[PDB]
């Protein structure tokens, strides 16, 4: 799980 | 995809909405500049600038139709791209500078505190008097804008059928920035013409965005994770 | 004045088309020496004919000397590269260096590090093959390249060729049958491959300048020493 | 200087 993975999954 | 029933104008209006903000710089003046708090700057600024990189990529039409996967590829594959079209940009009114931030406006002079990092900024000098030249408007910006995030790494990705929504939202792209050159009260021959040296500066931003990144990967051997994450992307 | 500027579509097609290099061959189970032996030495000869192609492409013969260095030298393994992908076209999956020299990316993986170009490379042939590219837009792709990518690092006379190129890559898919809004559209596809014929210009070039085994001759070595 | 002058030249 990359930062950029979790930032764009962020809701 | 609601992506693809957008009318130009409203392509044009999701776009400029989405625009991020220009940020600022720690950069306090009476500091000397060394080549080490220099390249401080210019990285806690594009740390910052890539949060709202990512959000801002949301926004742009057909992006969240893609997986995630494919999300986390394109945005590794063009964020220098996007941060220096961005600053290209931003610098067309001043001639011979960049402006990094409103407080960061830096000359060439000043980009040779970091060894060989003066190549580029005269790169990024003359791509930005070729936007002043050409008069270049923000609804075409960021038009452009948005193909570089779906352009620069759809080439590099079963499922031919995210590659091809892609297309057809880069051909929405196309039908648009076209759109807003017939409204300017340019002829067709004059339309195709301005589409083309648009796009071909697409080919000196990737060209730009290689080389610096080639040094950043070498400056490796303050950068916060996500930098280092997006910078190992291209090794 | 320049002439290249009076010439119809017509005529501009015709003269790339008669200005097209010759196709060549190579040497007649690859070891990574031998597999860039190969290459370096076809790389080489081909160098010696997009030279004199280079000098017939209309308005390149009225820019001064410094000006034609600069662009070969800046466009080169560009020119090489689409070169490539369009011989290859018509062989899915394969890279057809010469008619004796036709390679899958299994072969790519004998040298350390091309077999990510080599996929580049095949995914660009199967673009073009899957857009039907016909030759007459090839040669004007390939013109661009030598004119539009070193343009920014130098200016006038070199953007009004460019815009004949556009008018008669225009006046091609007017010709093929193309509407208003396919011509733009397939206008709009060419140009933004040739930004992934620069990325992978650039990181092909990149590992060409680490590797300092193969005897590169020594115009391709100033070719390639002007990207250092 | 370079090879690259002599075969623009000739
Ligand atoms: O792992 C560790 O220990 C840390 C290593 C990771 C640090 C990541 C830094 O991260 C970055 C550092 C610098 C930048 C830059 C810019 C920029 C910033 C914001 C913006 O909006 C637009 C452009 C502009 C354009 C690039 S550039 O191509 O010049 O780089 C160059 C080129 C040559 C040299 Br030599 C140096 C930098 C640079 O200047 C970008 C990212
Ligand atoms: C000393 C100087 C030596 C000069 C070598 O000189 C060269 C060596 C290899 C080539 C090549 C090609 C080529 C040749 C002819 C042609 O018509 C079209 C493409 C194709 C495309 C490049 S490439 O980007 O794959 O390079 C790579 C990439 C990674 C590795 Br590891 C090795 C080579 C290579 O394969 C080109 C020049």
């Amino acid at each position: 799980h990359k930062i950029l993975h979790r930032l764009l999954q962020d809701s | 995809s609601l992506a693809l029933s957008l009318t130009a104008d409203q392509m044009v209006s999701a776009l400029l909405d989405a625009e991020p903000p220009i940020l600022y710089s720690e950069y306090d003046p009476t500091r000397p500049f060394s080549e080490a708090s220099m390249m401080g700057l210019l990285t806690n600024l594009a740390d910052r600038e890539l949060v709202h990189m990512i959000n801002w990529a949301k926004r742009v039409p057909g992006f969240v139709d893609l997986t995630l996967h494919d999300q986390v590829h394109l945005l590794e594959c063009a964020w220098l791209e996007i941060l220096m079209i961005g600053l290209v940009w931003r610098s067309m009114e001043h001639p011979g500078k960049l402006l990094f931030a409103p407080n960061l406006l830096l000359d060439r002079n000043q980009g040779k505190c970091v060894e060989g990092m003066v190549e580029i900024f005269d790169m990024l000098l003359a791509t930005s008097s070729r936007f002043r030249m050409m008069n270049l408007q923000g609804e075409e910006f960021v038009c452009l804008k948005s193909i570089i995030l779906l352009n620069s790494g759809v080439y590099t990705f079963k499922s031919l059928e995210e590659k091809d929504h892609i297309h057809r939202v880069l051909d929405k792209i196309t039908d648009t920035l076209i759109h807003l050159m017939a409204k300017a009260g340019l002829t067709l021959q004059q339309q195709h013409q301005r589409l083309a040296q648009l796009l071909l500066i697409l080919s000196h931003i990737r060209h730009m965005s290689n080389k610096g990144m080639e040094h950043l990967y070498s400056m490796k051997c303050p950068l916060s994770d996500l930098l280092l994450e997006m910078l190992d992307a291209h090794r």
